Parts: C-alpha cells; structure tokens; sequence
C-alpha cells in the first residue's frame, strides 16, 4: 500500500502540470489566426484583377 | 484554392461583357423613342412639307 501510494501522488503533479501547458499553447494560436497566413501565396496579380 | 484564380477569372470576363452589350442596347431604344416624339411634335404644329 505504501508503495503505491507515493507514485499516485507522484503523477497528479504532472497531470495537473500538463493542463496548464495546454492553456498557454492555445492562447498563443488564438492569436496566430488573422493575416499569418496571408502573407502566403506568390501570386498576387491575379488576386487583384479578381477583386477588381 | 486561393493559389490559382486562373481558370475562374475569364468566366467573370464573359458576364461581364454582356452586361455592357446589354446596357448599350438598351440605351439606343432609349433614343430613337426620342426621335418618334420629335417628329409627333412637330407634325402636330401644322406645317408638313
């Protein structure tokens, strides 16, 4: 019983800690969304002529 | 499918170049009723030739 009871322990640290690794990550691509990926495509003629 | 925009552009082109045709029509109705009510008028006065 001892035994097993240090390792239990032991692991809700790292479960609790991994949670909040996730929060910060995915307030980071909250803000990656917008205009990072427009400033993409090599072909910016032809997305002129289109919107004009 | 943003990367192309090539073969989707000259459908664009053709809708577009009707419109114009069908405007310039349109407006040469718009001016030979103009001479029928030029001609009314003046043939109602009294002085044909």
């Amino acid at each position: 019983l001892p035994d097993l009871h240090r390792e239990l322990i032991n692991s809700s640290i790292r479960l609790r800690y991994d949670k909040y690794q996730t929060r910060e990550a995915q307030l980071l691509e909250d803000t990656k969304t917008g205009r990072d990926v427009a400033a993409g495509v090599q072909n910016p003629k032809s997305i002129s002529e289109y919107y004009s | 499918k943003l990367e192309n925009l090539k073969d989707k552009l000259p459908d664009i082109k053709s809708i577009h170049s009707k419109l114009l045709l069908r405007i310039g029509k349109l407006q040469g109705l718009y001016d030979s009723v103009q001479v029928i009510n030029r001609e009314v008028e003046g043939l109602s006065e009294g002085r044909t030739s």
